[PDB]
């Protein structure tokens, strides 16, 4: 979670397509943040295991 | 100076837009050695302005097409780059998903190059009678082929089967009457054979005569409706040895074609139900189909 | 052997073979097309014979 991730963000960074060219989406960094559960409205809270 | 010479080819080809030859540049510049035209000449085509045609009489430069143009918004780079495709197609035509492929650029830029073209007019869109699905894009100034569009019984990409059976029905009329006459003169049996025998173009005037539609019909269209008669089992075609005549159709040889009456009459077993009955696999004795409950019988029985 | 197979025959006639304009498009090659053909051997070839 700490250097293989990024190092996978850093090899698949970017993705274009064959048409429409000068269009791209290109990835900075990846965060995995703390834990947290999807229950409240639109909402984080830290959940124990 | 390799520019002044390339310059000087580049006048030339355009003095003479269907190509020059090595004889023709030497001529009209003597004091240049051949291998320094050669090195002009390959980095012309380096450069991509000439082409290369191998003719008859030797190797012809000319000039790449770009005075015409169809489509200057933009760049001509990618107009030509089409046209090259669409011309080597021209009378055959070539489908929009076919020029998409053989371009490699997206759908919509080939659409606005399409449509540039179209309103320039350099190209016209034809609907492809072979296979209704896109329109074929071909050159304004080539005549549409009969093959891939178009088609004296092809009316709007719609087959005219009345009009093909019109045809037949009167080319079978004409062809029993020519035999009735025939066989009523009864001068001799070779001349009322060669009286029944009807000739291709002989035929064929006798239904421009007639013009039961507007569109011209062609001898190659009225022999291939008599081949479409023979195999239906109606008349009979023989191939006689003729050098010259009103025809002059096929060298050497002329078709002639006669009424015949069938080999034999409808034979015994279609006039029984049973050869007749779709289902007749299922036929069994005891069962749901039975021919002691059949209905084809019964009714052919009732009538 | 082509040699062989055009003279097959005593006396050739004037063929008519004109070379039409087989002129392909240089259709814009992809990023992974054009890498692999700069990583071909002919490439490199090439590139060692033009000096
Ligand atoms: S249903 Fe009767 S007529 Fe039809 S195939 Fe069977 S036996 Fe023959």
């Amino acid at each position: 979670i700490n250097v293989e991730i990024k190092k996978i963000m850093k090899a698949n960074e970017k993705v274009t397509s064959d048409a429409d060219p000068m269009w791209y989406l290109k990835y900075l960094n990846i965060y995995v943040g703390l834990p947290d559960v999807e229950e409240s409205f639109n909402v984080t809270r830290p959940v124990s295991p | 100076d390799p520019v002044e010479i390339e310059n000087r080819i580049i006048e030339l080809c355009h003095q003479f837009p269907h190509g020059i030859t090595d004889q023709v540049i030497q001529n009209e510049m003597p004091h240049i050695e051949a291998q320094q035209r050669a090195v002009a000449i390959n980095r012309l085509l380096s450069m991509g302005q000439l082409d290369l045609l191998r003719s008859n009489t030797g190797l012809l430069y000319r000039i790449k097409d770009s005075q015409n143009a169809g489509k200057m918004k933009g760049s001509d780079n990618q107009e030509k780059l089409v046209y090259q495709i669409i011309e080597d197609a021209g009378n055959k035509g070539i489908w929009s998903r076919d020029i998409r492929y053989k371009s490699n650029l997206p759908l919509t830029e080939i659409n606005k190059i399409l449509k540039n073209l179209e309103s320039k007019k350099l190209i016209k869109a034809v609907k492809s009678v072979a296979a209704s699905k896109k329109k074929v894009y071909m050159l304004y100034n080539l005549q549409p082929d009969r093959s891939v569009t178009g088609g004296a019984w092809y009316s709007d990409q719609d087959f005219e089967s009345e009009f093909v059976e019109v045809l037949n029905q009167q080319c079978f009329k004409f062809l029993q009457s020519k035999a009735e006459t025939a066989r009523e003169s009864k001068q001799n049996p070779m001349i009322q054979r060669n009286s029944s025998f009807a000739s291709s173009h002989e035929v064929w005037k006798y239904i421009c005569e007639l013009g039961i539609s507007k569109v011209e019909l062609s001898m190659e269209d009225i022999e291939t409706i008599l081949n479409t008669l023979i195999y239906d089992g109606k008349v009979e075609m023989t191939i006689i040895a003729a050098k010259e005549g009103t025809v002059g159709s096929v060298d050497g040889h002329m078709k002639l074609y006669r009424a015949v009456n069938p080999i034999i009459p409808p034979t015994g077993l279609v006039r029984a139900p049973c050869g007749l009955c779709p289902v007749f696999d299922d036929c069994h004795e005891g069962g749901e189909i039975s021919p002691s409950n059949c209905i084809y019988m019964t009714e052919w029985l009732e009538f | 052997e082509a040699a062989n197979e055009a003279g097959d025959s005593s006396q050739d006639e004037a063929e008519d073979d004109v070379k039409q304009i087989t002129v392909r498009f240089s259709r814009p090659e992809s990023e992974q097309a054009r890498q692999r053909r700069v990583q071909s051997y002919e490439f490199l070839q090439k590139k060692h014979a033009e000096e």
